[PDB]
RNA sequence: CUACACCUGAAACAAGCAAGAUUACCCGCUGAACUUAAGCAUAUCAGUAAGCGGAGGAAAAGAAACUAACUAGGAUAGCCCCAGUAAUGGCGAAUGAACAGGCUAAAGCUCAAAGUGAAAAUCUGAAGUGGUCAACACAACAGAAUUGUAAUCUAAAGGGUCAACCUGAAACUAAGCUCCUCUCAUAAGUUCCUUGGAACAGGACGUCAAAGAGGGUGACAACCCCGUAGUCGGAGAGGAAGGCUGGUGUAAGGGAGAUUUCAAAGAGUCGGGUUGUUUGGGAUUGCAGCCCUAAGUGGGAGAUAAACUUCUUCUAAAGCUAAAUAUA
RNA sequence: UGAGUACAAGGUGCCAAGCCGCAAGGUAGCAGCAUCACCCGACCUUGAGUCUCCGACGAAGGGUUCGAGGAAGAGCUUAAUU
RNA sequence: UUGAUUUUGAUUUUCAGUAGGAAUACAAACCGCGAAAGCGUGGCCUAUCGAUCCUUUAACUUUACAAGUUUUAAGCUAGAGG
């Protein structure tokens, strides 16, 4: 109930503003790929190759089973921590490995 | 450890001998501050004291019924007043560029200070040229001379009387708030389990 | 000060009123420190005139604020006392509109009844209501409305 | 192989910098016991004493990887509150902050990172020339530097395209004020009696007072002398690690708003594990070792551990910064 | 969740003033004490009907119990003593 | 045949008229034995026993404090581990 304290709806009502007033923001630009950016990253990628690790995921990736999955999962998650940046991390490996296929 | 009375609060259980503070300045710092506000003035003459100051809600439940003196202008606002930051700056208006305007009034609360502020203004240019910009005003005005208080000038009231009507009781009579309240407090309550259950019959 | 306490009529009666025997000595005879001993030597003392001292109750809050559990309550005696006596008797004579009670803007959040209403009719803005203060509102002749 | 260039190291020489002192206040470390728990190990005393290393007139801190979830607020610091509250503790003794709100004070800025590439546009020294000659302005010649100086830029943006409207180093030229230091000057009884070694005492007659604060004069003196008051007054001398404000005004320099296939931001760092240590911070308070060791709408945070869905808030891993504050 | 029939703020035993009465006593019943009743909340128990019907609301009806509570507010600031 | 049971509270003994240990009298239950009245809240009566913190268990539309679902973690009442 908006004009209530206490309702599944947040109390109070207010005159909402609209998609031009609304704060301008930068910080809010974070995780932007410029194509400089991505450019210079796959570059250095060849330039540099992978990491053992990074190996190890492929490896159970290019097999493709339930087990190599959770094992490129629980390697990303041990040796990163953060069953997030995991998650991510397959993300990056998979794209490698599908690029390479074409 | 004897009688009644209530358990001892310890107090100087540690040494607290380094650890006392003494008031006797307060005297003279009192006066100090005075002098400065005063040689502030004379050394600011022509222009007001303290810059201007946008108003907006306080941060906590219990303090949203109140008004409170914010540290500065949102972009958002001086746009819609037509300054630069910049340029508001040269003014002596302050602007904080962390806040935002969440809502229409928040907007026009500081559209019209921003605007009253101009409306009131007096602007010295290099001696005898004009400009365009929050514009610039006559010579005249340095004869002008005003030493002048921003509360004097670019107030904020409100008073609380509120108004009756009856054709409303005839309606309001219909509804019950407890009940109401209550189903209310109970959605927010049981939103999740129910959701959930949608979501499970949905599959 | 220093003249009306005791010492002053204590001078030349050898134990300063703290005994022959007894007389007056360090924490030993405090009986320890401070809270020293309440659950051994002092158990009476802390039993009799603090029970439930010593224990444990139900639930830690972490991190508590205060701020959003801020509810002054009003009761419906007080209500009308606090608007103008100009306000209640111009509309007992007038029955044309009703009078609007905002008990936001007197700092109260929840209004209960307490004691019982004039007939006279009201409306009071509030953010919550009690079941009797609700009750007793609408049967004088008055409206609960809700606010935020 | 030589000459030569460049990278690396070395000696002597020129010009500059550090080395100790200071203690009250400030910074970074290191770090106990007496004591309290009526015993005593945890704890407390306490991040306290002693010890070490660094400063300054203050230091530190500071422009959010903050709060809060509200109709939100918004750098840092101090005061008041919140509070003796949440929390911590042989949950014993006893520890114990902060948000919101009232004030004081107010201020915001510089880098790295696509962009000179119509051309290193940059920095340092400099025989010298002008000068207020130690402090300023130019300067033949020399070094530094593309394993990169200066202009744009720093997310509140910004680049690109318009653009109302603005600005002013150079040179020339008038009048001024601020602050500091050392000096020089200013009212009115020494009338009369009595007691005194001394009158500054007790009497009689007088005066000045925007001066009757306080001193010294042989004694409790406004009026004898220094002073006090008019005096943020007047007069003279010298000052600024070389104080501050004008008028023309050059090459040149900005930009509200508008639009646009544009829009790029810190790594053995953040994060995790473990071990210590620390905090009220309690299965993620701060920090340090060791072991892992990233991402890119990523990454922090949202006072309970781990997933999963949704929302909120800020942009860390580079820097500067007056004031209110502390001074045995 | 909140001092539950809007027109309430009680009963009883002790008992003070005022008013009667020469006196005996009569009338009245402030504060306090004791007791019984009501009330809000904890813990139990019960429920027609209502709707934003899966969770809330509430006519009627209760407790062998619990509380640093209601029931015509008694506080707050200052000084002193123990 | 399991009344060596379910709820509470009170009372007596020691007594700071605190706790704890025992036992008693009630009011609500759900039962057993008896034709029935009745008797059973352990042993004919007077002894046979144990706090705070912690753990464990039983029962409960308690919480994790932007919102949720889990898993986990905290609670309230009461036993056992002393
Ligand atoms: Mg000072
Ligand atoms: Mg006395
Ligand atoms: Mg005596
Ligand atoms: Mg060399
Ligand atoms: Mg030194
Ligand atoms: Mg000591
Ligand atoms: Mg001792
Ligand atoms: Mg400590
Ligand atoms: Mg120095
Ligand atoms: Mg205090
Ligand atoms: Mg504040
Ligand atoms: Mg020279
Ligand atoms: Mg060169
Ligand atoms: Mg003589
Ligand atoms: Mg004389
Ligand atoms: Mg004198
Ligand atoms: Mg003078
Ligand atoms: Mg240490
Ligand atoms: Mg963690
Ligand atoms: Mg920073
Ligand atoms: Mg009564
Ligand atoms: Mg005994
Ligand atoms: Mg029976
Ligand atoms: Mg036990």
């Amino acid at each position: 109930a908006k004009g209530q304290a206490v309702g599944i709806n947040k109390g109070f009502i207010t005159t909402q503003l609209e998609k031009k007033l609304q704060k301008h923001s930068a910080v809010q630009r974070k995780g932007k790929l410029g194509k400089r950016v991505a450019l210079v990253r796959q570059v250095i990628r060849e330039v540099t190759g992978f990491a053992p690790y990074e190996k190890r995921i492929i490896e159970l990736i290019k097999a493709g089973s339930a087990k190599d999955s959770k094992k490129a999962t629980k390697i990303a998650r041990k040796r990163l921590g953060t069953h997030r940046r995991a998650k991510v991390k397959k993300a990056l490996l998979e794209e490698a490995v599908r690029a390479q296929r074409k | 450890m004897k009688h009644n009375n209530q358990l001892p609060v310890a107090q100087l259980r540690k040494h607290q001998q380094f650890r006392i503070k003494t008031f006797f300045n307060q005297a003279a710092q009192k006066k100090a501050r005075l002098h400065a506000r005063r040689a502030q003035a004379a050394a600011v003459f022509p222009r007001p004291t303290e810059k201007l100051q946008p108003v907006v809600r306080k941060q906590t439940q219990r303090y949203n019924k109140s008004t409170k003196l914010g540290r500065g202008f949102t972009l958002q606002e001086l746009k819609a007043a037509g300054i630069s930051a910049a340029f508001a700056q040269s003014i002596g208006i302050k602007v904080d560029h962390r806040r935002k305007n969440r809502c229409q009034e928040s907007l026009e609360l500081n559209k019209k200070r921003l605007l009253a502020y101009v409306s009131k203004l007096v602007l010295f240019p290099r001696h005898q040229g004009k400009a365009k910009k929050g514009l610039v005003n006559d010579t005249a005005d340095t004869s002008s001379a005003a030493q002048n208080a921003l509360q004097t000038s670019v107030p904020l009231p409100s008073v609380s009387k509120r108004e009756k009507a009856v054709s409303n009781i005839a309606e309001l009579r219909k509804k019950k708030v407890y009940r109401i309240i209550r189903q209310e407090k109970t959605n927010q309550k049981w939103d999740g389990k129910r959701k959930a259950k949608a979501q499970a019959a949905a599959e | 000060v220093s003249h009306l306490k005791k010492t002053r009529k204590l001078r030349g009666h050898v134990s300063h009123g703290h005994g022959r025997v007894g007389k007056h000595r360090k924490g030993g005879c405090r009986g320890g420190r401070g809270k020293a001993g309440g659950m051994h030597h002092h158990r009476i003392l802390m039993e009799k005139w603090h029970p439930g001292y010593y224990g444990k109750l139900g639930m830690r809050t972490f991190h508590l604020k205060k701020n959003p559990l801020h509810c002054p309550v009003v009761n419906i005696d007080k209500l009308w006392s606090l608007v103008s006596d100009a306000t209640r008797q111009k509309y007992a004579e007038d029955k044309k509109k009703v009078p609007v009670i905002d008990v936001t803007k007197a700092g109260f959040f929840k209004v209960l009844g307490k004691g019982r209403l004039p007939n006279q009719p009201v409306v009071v803005k509030a953010k919550y209501f009690s079941k009797t203060a609700e009750r007793r509102i609408v049967a004088v002749g008055g409206a609960c409305v809700l606010t935020a």
